[PDB]
Order: C-alpha cells, then sequence, then structure tokens
RNA sequence: AUUUUACCAAUUAAGAAGAAUAUUAUAAUAAUGGGUGUCUUAUAUUUUAAAUAAAUAUUUAAAUUCCGUGUAGUAAAUUUAUUAUUUGUAUUAUUUAUAUAAUAGGUGUAUUAUAUUUAAAUUUUAAAUUUGUUGUUUUAUAUUUAGAUACAUAUUUAUAGAUUAAUAUAUUUAAAUAAUAUUUUAAAAUUUAUUGAAAAAUAAAUAUAGUAAGAUUAUUUUAGUAAAUAUUUAUUUUUCUUUGUA
RNA sequence: CUAUAUUCUUUG
C-alpha cells in the first residue's frame, strides 16, 4: 500500500534519508526554471 | 427575520462566497512583481524540516540554535554559496577597465570585493557600482512563462585595463 | 445544468429531501365541533344543527323556533367541498377511500399495525387514548 | 488603493488572500506573576539568609501553566486567581471551528475528548487487538 | 434516527436487510464478485467497528474489554459461574457444524452404494 | 421467498437520507427472478434447493386450502409434528441441523429457572389471586407468600 | 456588324490526435485554518459564553387564539454513518463539444396581380388578447439548439360498524391498506449581515402578481347543449309515432 | 364570535 499517491514526485536520496529533500527540490525548481539542456527556442519571446 | 425563510428544505454545506478568493499565488511574471510579507505555516514548517529533522529528530539546545555553530550557518560560513558570474562581452576582445559581473541579490558591495579578493586573487578593485536587475522573463512554445532567477549587475572598476583574448 | 458553467462548477446550495405535511392536516376541527356523519357505506350525511338561536328567541313562533332543534344534512355543494379536502391524501389512487371525520379504531390501529411498527411496545393497541398508566407511588417530574 | 488596471493591484487582491501564522498567544498575567510566587510563604534560614528549601513545598504546590515556561509552581492558597489559564492550557490551541469537524459526525464524538474543548483523541484499539481481544473471549 | 437496526443481521444470508440501491440489471463476472465483497465488507466493517468502539470504550471506563468488572474478575478466581446463561462459544458453533458434516458424508457413502445395489 | 418490506420513512421523517422513497429493504440481486429466468434458458436446480424450496413453503400451502380441507390434514398424516414426537424428526438442512442440536444442548440450563422457556407458568393450578383495595393491583398468592412481581415503572 | 435580348436557380457527408487521467451523482476509515517563485523576528500571530444546528428526528388520537400546530425508548456503546484518488479508467450509472465549405451561366416571364408548366380560376401573416366577440394592443429577421412532473394498473394465507351531547346502546348486509406530488417566467417590495458618504453599493432568500402580463412540447379525431359544462357511471317502466332523463 | 342566562325556556 503507497504511502504517498501516485502522482507525487520522488524527491529523496536513493537511501530514503529526506536529509536533502529540500536541496533536491530547489535544484528541481532551478531546473524547471532554465533546463542546462535546453536547445534553442522557437518562441518569440526569448529571454535575450 | 420578519419572515423566517425555508431552511429546513436546505441539507448542510457552505455555499461559495459570490465575491470569490482568487488563490495566494503570484501570477505576474512582469517587472513590478511584489514578494509576498505574509507568512503562512508551510514557511515554518519547512524551516524546520531543512534545519533539523522536525517530524523525527529532536531540537536541539536552544544555545545550539541561535549560535553561529547551527548548520545552516555553519555550512554558510564554512561553505559559501554564490554565483558571481561575469558577462563575457565586457571582458572579450577590448581592454576593459570595468568587468561586469552578475550576482545574488544578497550580496553588499563589500561582500563582493571580499569575494574576488579572496577567491580569484583580484586585489586591485576601486569601487563597485550595483544595480538589481529582475530575473530574465521569456515564454517557452507552449507559452509557459518562466522568469529566471533575478540578478545583481555590479560594474567593477579597476586599476589595469582587463581583456580576454579570443583566438579567432 | 453543460460541461462548459462556472455557475455550477462553483458549489452553492444543496437541496435537501423536504418533510410531508401531516397525514390527517386537512380533518380540521371546526368542522369537527360542527357537524358528524352519519351513513351506511358509500352513502354518508354530513350533519348539523341550526343557528338561527342565540340572538332573538322570544315573539316568533315556537314552530320555528323548535324548526332548529333537528340534526339536517348540509347542502351537497358543502358537503363535496370539505370532502374534497379529505380526498387530497391520495390523488391517482382510485381504489381508495375518503378519510372519515373522527378517526375509527382501524384508522388507529392502522398506524400501529405495520411491519414497520411492530416492535414498537408504545403505542400498540392504542395508548394514547387509553388513561394512563398509575405511576409508582414515588413518582415525580421535577 | 486596491481599485485599478494596474498590476500592482492585481497583485495586492491575490497575495492579500493567503493565512498569517497562528499561535494561540494566551493572554498575560502582569499582575499576577506566578513566577514570584516561589518566594512566597518560605521560611527563612537564618545564618545564610537564604530560604529553606522545604520538601513539603513542593507536594502542597499548583502547577501554573504558561507558554515561555513549562510551569510554575505556587503554593495552594493562591492558586485561585490563576483558573482561566489552566483553562486555556487545557483548551485546543485553535478556534475551535477549525477542529469543529471532531463535533458533527458520530464516530468523532464517542472517540474524541470534549472537556474543557481539548479535541484530543481518547485511546482507541487497532484492528488486530480488537480481533485478538474478541477471539480468547471466544466469542 | 430510528433505521431499525435490530434488523440487521435478522437475514438468512449475508446479503439482505441490506439497502441496496446502487446496483444493476446485468451484474459482470467482476461486478458480481464485487457485490459479494460489498455485502460481506458491508457485515464485517460494521460488526468490527462495534467491537472497536465497545471495547475502547470499555477501556476508558477502566474496566476489562467485556465490560466485565472487578467484581466478575473475583468471581471467575473462585471459580464461579459469572452469568446465568452460558451461551455457546465460538469453537462449540463451530464443532456442531463439522459433526453435522461428518454424518452427512458417511450418508452419502452408504446411499451410493444402496442405489449401486438398485440400479 | 422474500422477507417483508420496511419503510422508515414512510412520511418523510428522515430529511438526511439519501436513498429512494419506498422500501428500504429490496429484494438481493442473487435472488430467483421472472427476469434472469427470462434471460437464461436452462434452469439448472440443484435437490437441495428442491427440498429447501418445499420446507418454506408447505405451511404456505398448507394455510391457502378451504378449512374443510385443512381438517382432514392431520388425518391423513400431512400435520405429523417432530416437535410433539408423535415422527421421528425429518431431514433438514445443514445449518438448521446445526441450529437444532444447539438448542438440544441448551435445553439444560433451562430446567431450576421459573422464567425456563420450556416449561413456562407452571405454577397457575396451585395459585391464589388476591384483589388488593388500598391500591388497584392484583396480586399472587402460593402459601401465603407473594409470588406477583410488581414491575418497575 | 463593334454585340449571341432583358429576366429567371439551388443548397452542400467533414480534410485530419482539434474533445478524455472529461461532466454529474455514487467511497460512511483522513482532516488544527492548502499555497509552490519557499526561508530570523513575534512587545506586534488570543475567540471564548447552558438556546435550532455545518450535530438536520419511523403513524392518522387527545388537547390548545375553534379555522396551518401536532406521535411519544427500540433495544440500554448495536450494526444510519458526514464518506473521497486508487489495491480495478475506484466501482455503478449519467452526460458530452458549431475550427474547416469551388457545387450548376439558365424550365415557366417579357405590357403588373401572387406555386403546381393547357395558359385560367383562387387566395387578408400567424399566436395571445378581447365575451358590443373587432377596425384596437403585445411577440416573432432567419438557421441550429436549450426550454416547463397530479402514478390512466392492485391474483390464493386475511380479518373491515353503526349510533348518543354524554353515560350508554346493539334489530341490522361491502371493501383492491395506501400516503411522499401538485404548471412556468417576472415586479414595485421586504428582512438579514457588511462597506462607504455627510438613502447608496456588495452579499443572501424561490414574498406576492384571475384587471397588469406572457408562455405551457406529441395531426389524421367518433355522441349533444344554484343553473350550466366536464370526467366516470346508471334506468330496457307501457300509448300512433317520437324524446340525453339520471 | 365572546360574555350573561344551566331542565323542556332565555339576552346582547
Ligand atoms: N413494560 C415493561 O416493563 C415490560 C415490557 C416487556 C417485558 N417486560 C418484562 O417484565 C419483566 C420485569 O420487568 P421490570 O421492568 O419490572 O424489570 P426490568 O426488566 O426493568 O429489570 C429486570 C432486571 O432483571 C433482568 N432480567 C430480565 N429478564 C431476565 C431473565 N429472564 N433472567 C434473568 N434476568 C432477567 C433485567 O435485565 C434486569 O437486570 C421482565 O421479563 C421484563 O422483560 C416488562
Ligand atoms: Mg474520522
Ligand atoms: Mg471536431
Ligand atoms: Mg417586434
Ligand atoms: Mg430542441
Amino acid at each position: 500500500q503507497r504511502k504517498l499517491p501516485k502522482h507525487f514526485p520522488v524527491v529523496q536520496a536513493s537511501d530514503g534519508s529526506s536529509l536533502l529533500r529540500e536541496e533536491t527540490i530547489a535544484c528541481m525548481e532551478r531546473e524547471r526554471r532554465l533546463p542546462h539542456n535546453m536547445g534553442k527556442l522557437y518562441s518569440y519571446h526569448r529571454p535575450y | 427575520i420578519h419572515k423566517g425563510w425555508r431552511t429546513w428544505e436546505y441539507q448542510h454545506t457552505r455555499p461559495d462566497p459570490r465575491p470569490f478568493p482568487d488563490p495566494p499565488v503570484n501570477d505576474y511574471f512582469g517587472r513590478s512583481r511584489i514578494w509576498n510579507p505574509i507568512a503562512c505555516k508551510l514557511g515554518y514548517v519547512r524551516k524546520k524540516a531543512d534545519e533539523w529533522g522536525w517530524p523525527n529528530k529532536p531540537p536541539p539546545p536552544t544555545g545550539l540554535r541561535h549560535s553561529q555553530e547551527f548548520f545552516p550557518f555553519f555550512f554558510e560560513r564554512y561553505f559559501p554559496d554564490a554565483e558571481v558570474r561575469l558577462l563575457l562581452d565586457s571582458v572579450l576582445n577590448n581592454e576593459t577597465k570595468r568587468p561586469v559581473f552578475q550576482i545574488p541579490c544578497s550580496m553588499s558591495k563589500v561582500e563582493l570585493v571580499n569575494y574576488l579578493k579572496n577567491i580569484y586573487g583580484i586585489d586591485n578593485v576601486v569601487r563597485v557600482e550595483v544595480r538589481n536587475r529582475r530575473g530574465r522573463r521569456y515564454k517557452n512554445e507552449v507559452g509557459e512563462i518562466k522568469m529566471m532567477d533575478d540578478y545583481k549587475v555590479a560594474v567593477v572598476e579597476l586599476d589595469t585595463p582587463v581583456s580576454v583574448e579570443l583566438k579567432q | 445544468p453543460k460541461m462548459g458553467c462556472e455557475e455550477i462548477t462553483r458549489k452553492a446550495r444543496r437541496v435537501q429531501l423536504q418533510p410531508t405535511e401531516y397525514l390527517a392536516q386537512h380533518r380540521m376541527q371546526v368542522w369537527q365541533l360542527r357537524f358528524k356523519e352519519m351513513g351506511p357505506p358509500f352513502s354518508r350525511v354530513w350533519v348539523a344543527l341550526g343557528g338561527k338561536m342565540r340572538r332573538r328567541r322570544v315573539g316568533r313562533q315556537v314552530d320555528v323556533k323548535d324548526m332548529r332543534y333537528y340534526w339536517r344534512p348540509i347542502e351537497p355543494q358543502y358537503q363535496r367541498l370539505y370532502m374534497s379536502r379529505l380526498r387530497i391524501r391520495d390523488h391517482s389512487n382510485k381504489l381508495r377511500q375518503p378519510m372519515r371525520l373522527r378517526a375509527t379504531n382501524a384508522d388507529i390501529g392502522s398506524g400501529s399495525s405495520s411491519i414497520e411498527w411492530e416492535r414498537a411496545s408504545n403505542r400498540k393497541y392504542g395508548a394514547m387514548l387509553a388513561p394512563p398508566k398509575r405511576q409508582d407511588f414515588e413518582f415525580r417530574v421535577v | 488603493f486596491k481599485q485599478g488596471q494596474g498590476m500592482f493591484s492585481h497583485q495586492l487582491k491575490r497575495l492579500l488572500q493567503k493565512k498569517s501564522i497562528h499561535r494561540y498567544n494566551w493572554d498575560p498575567l502582569p499582575m499576577y506573576d506566578p513566577r514570584k510566587l516561589v518566594h512566597a510563604s518560605r521560611h527563612m534560614d537564618v545564618e545564610t539568609w537564604r530560604e529553606v528549601p522545604d520538601p513539603h513545598w513542593d507536594e502542597r504546590s499548583y502547577l501554573v501553566p504558561d507558554q515561555m515556561f513549562y510551569n510554575i509552581p505556587v503554593p495552594p492558597e493562591y492558586k485561585d486567581a490563576y483558573w482561566w489559564r489552566e483553562l486555556q492550557a487545557r483548551r485546543v490551541q485553535c478556534p475551535v471551528e477549525w477542529v469543529s469537524h471532531r463535533m458533527y459526525n458520530k464516530g468523532d464524538r464517542q472517540r474524541y475528548d470534549f472537556q474543557d474543548l481539548a479535541f484530543r483523541k481518547k485511546f482507541e484499539f487497532s484492528y488486530e487487538e480488537v480481533v485478538k481481544n474478541a477471539k480468547d473471549m471466544r466469542s | 434516527g430510528f433505521t431499525m437496526k435490530y434488523k440487521k443481521g435478522t437475514g438468512l444470508w449475508d446479503e439482505d436487510h441490506v439497502n441496496d440501491y446502487k446496483t444493476n440489471r446485468y451484474l459482470s463476472a467482476r461486478a458480481t464478485m464485487r457485490w459479494y465483497q460489498e455485502m460481506e465488507r458491508h457485515q464485517t466493517r460494521n460488526s468490527l467497528n462495534a467491537r472497536r468502539a465497545t471495547q475502547s470504550h470499555n477501556n476508558n471506563r477502566g474496566l476489562h474489554h467485556t465490560g466485565r468488572g472487578a467484581f466478575e474478575r473475583e468471581l471467575e478466581r473462585r471459580g464461579v459461574q459469572v452469568e446465568k446463561y452460558p451461551l455457546t462459544t465460538t469453537t462449540g458453533t463451530m464443532r456442531v457444524a463439522e459433526l453435522v458434516i461428518l454424518r452427512r458424508m458417511e450418508l452419502e457413502k452408504r446411499a451410493e452404494e444402496a442405489l449401486a445395489e438398485q440400479r | 421467498l422474500c422477507d417483508e418490506q420496511y419503510d422508515y420513512n414512510k412520511t418523510a421523517a428522515k430529511q438526511r437520507m439519501k436513498g429512494p422513497k419506498g422500501a428500504k429493504n429490496p429484494i438481493p440481486i442473487n435472488r430467483f427472478n421472472a427476469y434472469d429466468a427470462m434471460k437464461h434458458d436452462r434452469l439448472v436446480i440443484t435437490e437441495g434447493a428442491l427440498m429447501q424450496l418445499e420446507d418454506e413453503l408447505y405451511e404456505h400451502k398448507l394455510q391457502i386450502l378451504p378449512p374443510h380441507i385443512r381438517n382432514q390434514l392431520p388425518e391423513y398424516g400431512y400435520l405429523d409434528s417432530e416437535a410433539l414426537g408423535d415422527c421421528v424428526p425429518s431431514l433438514k438442512t445443514i445449518q438448521m441441523e446445526a441450529a437444532a442440536r444447539t438448542e438440544e444442548a441448551e435445553s439444560d440450563m433451562y430446567k431450576s429457572f421459573i422464567d425456563n422457556p420450556y416449561n413456562p407458568w407452571k405454577d397457575n393450578m396451585d395459585a391464589s389471586y388476591a384483589v388488593d383495595g388500598a391500591d388497584g393491583t392484583v396480586q399472587k398468592f402460593v402459601d401465603g407468600k407473594k409470588v406477583s412481581w410488581s414491575m418497575l415503572s
């Protein structure tokens, strides 16, 4: 039986320690702002 | 109550207030965006998860919490976090006495000079000029409004003109 | 109410089951003081006495005075009109028969003789029409 | 000004909707300060002129709760002015409207404590406990 | 209000005296299993809750989970039968069933040979 | 057969009833019916079912008969009853034999008690009755002792 | 030749990830005020009070301003009880979208009446409202779509009261024991709780509207016009013929 | 309708 809803993200170490969860979340978030991979945008509204 | 309404025909559930509340989150990603001073539960609780384990671990003595050695202060003193980055177009093939840095907004003019002295060993800095520029906002191809982090533009005035050369 | 509506997507009210009227509501006692119904099944008069009485008795004559002491059937319009209020418990139940003025013993027992009341030992075989039980010699409501 | 087409007045309609931190600050007692009643009704030892640490003091003592101290020992005769913050400590620590759902359904009337407004779960068995408690009675 | 609590278990089987107004004409292969799940969990949920509530309530009143107090606690020490009518226990009511069954199986041996003797 | 259908909101009374309006005890879906008979062609009946049907419908069919006919039922041996013990007991289901042996087992705890169901009111025909005039009561007496119980409230 | 008279016509299958963790009811196990782009501080983060309520109740009697008001423990902690995102798209049912357009070069006439080709003939827009029954007023640009609730039925277990003001009385024939419903849209008003200025706005209700009104969804039909009319139903009451009476 | 009339009879 699940201890979190199926649609929740997995934010945790591989050990299961929640020690860093806020760093992990912060990282994921700054990453959703500006993904490092991101190729050329085809949008007319462009960061520069 | 000159005349009582018929209230017996309603099951008990609270109707939504017609001047409905808008959601508390801030949707405006523009220039004029306001930081919300109001503090919810979640802020303090996430603090409490961040600093010590609040759900599980027992809280440390207050004397520790309020001291320089307490982990978020300890780790900040001995493991600092700043992205102090340089606009290359200032230091590219032109000789320029004034390179231009992007800086986290929580740094002072003094802290930048300390940064450049002790890390990068840049020992001649006449002074620093500081702008606060709101982070770069862009839409992607689905139309998702995104905003890169806010930054501080520091024009850093040196003694010796500095260039970084590009081999063509 | 459509899958687009801003009206219904924000919840307002929820309407409940509405309570029914008193089953006997329409047998009003102003009829039950005045008249009484007499009859064999399928023909029944409502009968009343006459008012000319309590204003001027004297001087008129004895015959026209004691034409007042007889039970008489009410006019049929009025009987239909008063009976109509007793017929509104079941419309479209054609096989039924209207409620009477005074509740008969079947009509008292019908409310305790169901298979929903059979465990209720209160109100069984009529209760509220009997005189009350002698209370414990130390009984007091305080 | 909140009425405009501007974005400052657009934020203020939204940002002002979130709910502030709530703690129950239960009222101060400026004129009866329980923490100074430790020095009440104590015999003096006259050599040192300090108080005599009477072992009978600490069983007659009445523990007055508060927020920024744990509990404060007070002599019993003086306990009667503190009757309200005994009722604020035993109270649930919110507006009762937030926790009101404990009240309305039936299962939560029987399982929760309502004495002087402390909504707190009573002791309640798990299912395996219930099964093995009903099984060894052979019922 | 009065929902007829006393008729809840009165029914011969597990599925009756239950207001079942959520239903269909044709029940599929697994809707039927769903029905047989719903009914027995309707009995089991309502029985186990009524066990838990009273065991917990009896525990909060400081007596035994049965509702059996100190006095009746003393009577069982001294070997005194504590109640008037000692109804059959769980093990007993299982034993009856199995003895009945173990009669019927033997009989269904004997009948087999009887009929094969005739036929 | 079917259990009688009870309505505990027959008037309006309980308002937070979601429900339908009507019988609160509808026939469950696994019973026999006209619909599922008309849908499925072969009707496969086990003999246990036959026996149970006959068993539950026996008294029903007996009551329907005209009274000059029901009088001949005992004469013809239709009505011989195991309880009275004129015959040897009949074949019952597993569960009913279980219950029956349960009562065979538990019939011994009611012997020395005056509330014994298997011999109630054994004291009628030695009994005396006395009418009290100070307050209307009729009290039972046996050997000058008051046997009868005044009710509590 | 410079030139083939003027006039006269529709009604379209839809090319495609441009409709699903979709809408509504349904789960009697959680629940201190959900707020992400968050993040010292609380002198400044207090909501409590015996009443009808986020707690919502199994009959027709009696009695009471005579005329709107009414049923009491069902079992004593017993199983009507405020449930909920997956260990079945949770199950069962229920509802569902106006992006998108080659269509045809002429059948009736050619001095004025208006579809049926032999020419003519014949034609006042419907609804509601009016009861001196209209000459008056209101609604309708068109296409498509939304739009309003009196149970036309009772197969064996089975049984049915009249009467008095009252106490009483007792010559004396039936019976398929169930109730839950009752058009529709509208005032000027009222009442409650907030905000603002020196009654107004905001938020809640289903007030009432046959002399204010307007709508009310399915043709080819099978008995007439207190008193009338309408629904269901009843009587073979005498003559030479005839007659809808109840 | 409410009061005064309280036997078969009587008021406003
Ligand atoms: N209206 C009534 O009072 C009423 C109604 C129906 C039945 N009864 C029966 O009247 C009798 C006494 O009534 P009461 O109200 O005067 O007393 P009660 O029934 O209120 O209390 C009787 C006490 O004796 C117990 N008891 C009852 N039956 C028992 C039994 N069969 N064996 C052992 N203990 C028993 C009761 O549980 C209780 O402990 C009982 O049979 C009761 O069930 C009374
Ligand atoms: Mg709960
Ligand atoms: Mg499409
Ligand atoms: Mg118009
Ligand atoms: Mg339509």
